C-alpha cells in the first residue's frame, strides 16, 4: 500500500465518514447530542408581566405619596384585584403585576405607615419615589417570545441547552443518532485480560483501551473479543460487526486486508500513513443494504492504537452523529524538554499544565503528581526540515486536546 | 488553515 | 446572614466536605474513579524474551554468514527447538526468542538463499551483519516487571489506565466512590417541563440543568421533584434526599434555612456571597448517623444556579469522588468585548475559541456558529478597585473550564 | 498561589 500523507488521511477519513439519520429522543437524554430540527416556543416567558423586585405595584401617575395596600401578589398566583389611584399591591420578585398597576416600587423605596394588629399584614405605604411607566416589571415575552426559535437544528446540547428544552416544554426532540462502536482484537498471542498467562501469550489491553475512549465521549460500544489471526474468523468477527454496529476497529494483526477486499468488497482507502506512530493505520468503507459503513484497522502497539484512535476515529464519530465541524481543538503550548524531530509528523500523549499567571500552557510528555493523572493531550510535532532539526524546552506547539 | 500536522514553532 | 467573600465560600465548601469510602469495581467501570490502593504486577511483560522485529534469532558469535533456518518462532507460541551454531530460527515481531539464540537480525539485513521446492518454507539465509547480543530483542521485564507498582493510590484513571489494569490482569480494584446527588427545586409558581402552563406559573428549568451538569461529570444523581415553599413539605424533600443521596441541591426560595437549623440540625457555613451573580448561595453540612451529608441551596435565578453550581458543587463532588486536588482548572484568555466592572467578583459563562496561529484563546460572552455552541468556560472578572474599572477588548483574563 | 477570584489584566 502507498504512504499516504496525514492531511490526506484526515481528510479522507471525514470526506468519507457519513452522518447518520435521525430519531426522536426525550430531551432529558439530550447530552451531546445534536438537534436535527429546530425548536419553537409555544409561550411566552415570562407569560405574564412580572415584578423584577420585592415591593409594590403601583399607578406611576399617582406619583409619590401614601398608599393603601390592597393585597398582595405572590409567585405562583393570579391576581384577582385591580389597582386603583390611590392603592398598590405588595409583590415579590416574580409575581405576575395586577391590572392597574404600571410599575413597581422596591421595598426599599418605600417607608411602612400601618400594619394590622396582629403584625401579620401591611396596610399602609409611603412611595418615597416617582416611579416610571414599566420600572421593574419585566414584560410578557421579554425572555422568550412564543413562535420565536430558541435553539437551531445543528446545536450540540449541553446541560444548558436541555434546561433550555425545558423551560419551553419540548420534552420530545429530533436528534441525530450515536454510531454503535465494534471493538475486536486480533492476535494469536493473546489473552483475555481475566486470564492467567500461558507460554508465548500476553494480556490484550488494547480492547479495553479503545471501548474506554469511545465509551468517554459517549458513544454506546460493543465487545467482539479478541479474534484470530486468519480469514475464517477475521471473516465472522466482521460480519458480526457489520450487522451490530455502525463502526467497526480492530487492532493488531495480512489477512484483515484480503478479508475486507476479496470477501466482504469494501473499499480499502488507504492502509499506510506517512506518521510516527501510525504507521499501519487502514481505513476502509463498506456500502452494504442502502448504508456504509466505516471500518479501522488500527496499529497493534498499544500506544499507536490510542493515538491513531483519537487522530482518526473521534473525529469520525462526531461528524457520525451530526457535529457540524467534527474537528478536534488544538490548542499552543510550550514545550517542556528539547526533541529531535522526525521525518513524519509526530504524535505524542502529554499533560497540559496552567502555572500560575503564565499565559501559555506546558505540555508535559508522558514527578509524583504528574503519574497520578491521565494524558489529556497529543502534542502535534512537525517533520524534520532543513531548518528545523530540533525543538527545545519552552518552544511553542500545537497541541490536540483529547482530555481537563 | 487547519492542518492535522503540527506547525513550526511560529 | 453576613457576606461571606468568594475566596472564603470556596475554601468552606473544599474543606468541610467529606471524602467518601472505598469500594470495589470492575477495572471496566474505573473511568474517572480514583484509586484507594496501589496496584502491583503479578508478570513481567513481556513474560518472555521478545522479538523487536521480523527477521531471525541468531547467535551473535556465528558473525555474519550462511545459515539454516531450522523453524520460525510467531507470536503466541513457544518455540520447542534450540539454535546451534550455523543456525537462526525465523521470528516475527513479539515472537518469543527461542533458547541458544542472543540477538535478533532483522529481515533487511538478510538475504535469502534457498525456499523449499513449493515456496512455503525459508531453508537458508544469508546474514549479512555482525549483530550485537541482545540486539532487536525487548528482555523479560522490559516494560513491567512482577511487583512493580504499575498505578499509585490516588490515580484517576482514564482510557490509558484501565488499559493497564488490562495488561496486568487486574480486574477488580478498590476505589473511592461517587457521590449520589439528589436535585431538587422550590417554588409555588413551578410546573413540570411536561405541563402545560397555568395562570401566574412557569416551568421548572433548573431542576433539568443541575442535573445534566452533574450527569456530564458522571456521578449518579435523583431527581426530588419541585418542592412547595413551605417548611411541610421542605422537610419531607430533605428528609428523602437525606436519606438517599450524599449531596443534596436546592434551587429557589426564608424556610429552607429555618428548616436546615431547626429541624434538622444542620451547620449552615454561609448563607450570603459577595458574588455577582449568586449572592444568595448556602451551604450547609449534616453529620448524621456517623457521616456527613452536604447541602447546597442555590439562587432560583437560572444564570445564578448554573454559575454557583460549577464554582461551589462541582469542586465539593470531585472532593467527595477521591480526586486529591479538586480545584478546577483556571486558563488565561482575552475578552471578547469592553466589561465595566462591579464592586463584587463576576462570573460570567462564555466560549473559549482558539484562533490560527493565535496563542491565547478568546473568551467569547454568551453570530451563526456561536449559537451552535455550548458554554465551555466561565470567564472570572476581579473586583472594581482604584484603579480598575472597566476592562478592554484584548485584555487577558482568568477563564474557568466548566466544558472543549 | 491559587485563587476563585479573577486576577487584574497582568
Amino acid at each position: 500500500f502507498p504512504l499516504t500523507s496525514m492531511d490526506k488521511a484526515f481528510i479522507t477519513v471525514l470526506e468519507m465518514t457519513p452522518v447518520l439519520g435521525t430519531e426522536i429522543i426525550n430531551y432529558r437524554d439530550g447530552m451531546g447530542r445534536v438537534l436535527a430540527q429546530d425548536v419553537y416556543a409555544k409561550d411566552n416567558l415570562p407569560p405574564f408581566p412580572a415584578s423584577v423586585k420585592d415591593g409594590y405595584a403601583v399607578r406611576a401617575a399617582d406619583g409619590p405619596g401614601d398608599r393603601f395596600i390592597i393585597g398582595e401578589s405572590q409567585a405562583g398566583e393570579q391576581p384577582t384585584q385591580t389597582v386603583m389611584p390611590g392603592q398598590v399591591m405588595r409583590v415579590t420578585t416574580g409575581a405576575p403585576i395586577p391590572c392597574g398597576a404600571d410599575a413597581v416600587v422596591q421595598v426599599e423605596d418605600t417607608e411602612l405607615i400601618r400594619e394590622s394588629d396582629d403584625g401579620t399584614e401591611e396596610l399602609e405605604v409611603r412611595i418615597l419615589v416617582q416611579a416610571r411607566p414599566g420600572q421593574d416589571i419585566r414584560p410578557i415575552g421579554h425572555d422568550i417570545k412564543r413562535g420565536e426559535c430558541v435553539l437551531a437544528k445543528g446545536t450540540h446540547m449541553g446541560p444548558s441547552e436541555i434546561g433550555l428544552l425545558a423551560t419551553v416544554g419540548v420534552t420530545e426532540v429530533e436528534v441525530n443518532k450515536f454510531p454503535v462502536v465494534a471493538v475486536m482484537s486480533t492476535g494469536n498471542e493473546l489473552l483475555n485480560p481475566e486470564d492467567d498467562l500461558l507460554p508465548g501469550k500476553i494480556r490484550d489491553s488494547n480492547r479495553s483501551t479503545l471501548l474506554a475512549t469511545i465509551q468517554e465521549h459517549g458513544y454506546p460500544t460493543i465487545n467482539l473479543g479478541i479474534v484470530g489471526d486468519n480469514p475464517d474468523d477475521l471473516l465472522n468477527a466482521l460480519n458480526e460487526g457489520i450487522s451490530r454496529a455502525d463502526v467497526i476497529i480492530t487492532s493488531g494483526g495480512d489477512y484483515l486486508k484480503q478479508v475486507l477486499d476479496i470477501d466482504l468488497h469494501a473499499q480499502i482507502h488507504f492502509g499506510r500513513v506517512f506518521m510516527k506512530p501510525g504507521l499501519p493505520t487502514t481505513f476502509a468503507t463498506l456500502d452494504i443494504d442502502g448504508v456504509r459503513k466505516i471500518i479501522f484497522a488500527l496499529p497493534g502497539n498499544p500506544v499507536s492504537a490510542v493515538v491513531t484512535c483519537n487522530l482518526f476515529v473521534v473525529p469520525a464519530l462526531r461528524k457520525m452523529q451530526g457535529i457540524l465541524d467534527p474537528r478536534p481543538t488544538i490548542i499552543k503550548a510550550r514545550l517542556s524538554c528539547d526533541v529531535k524531530l522526525d521525518p513524519r509528523p509526530e504524535y505524542h500523549r502529554c499533560i497540559l499544565t496552567w502555572h500560575h499567571q503564565e499565559p501559555l500552557p506546558w505540555a508535559q510528555s508522558t514527578s509524583r503528581l504528574m503519574s497520578m493523572r491521565s494524558a489529556n493531550g497529543l502534542l502535534m510535532l512537525p517533520p524534520k526540515t532543513e531548518q528545523y532539526v530540533e525543538l527545545h524546552k519552552g518552544e511553542v506547539v500545537d497541541v490536540m486536546v483529547i482530555g481537563l | 488553515d487547519f492542518s492535522i500536522v503540527g506547525s513550526l514553532p511560529r
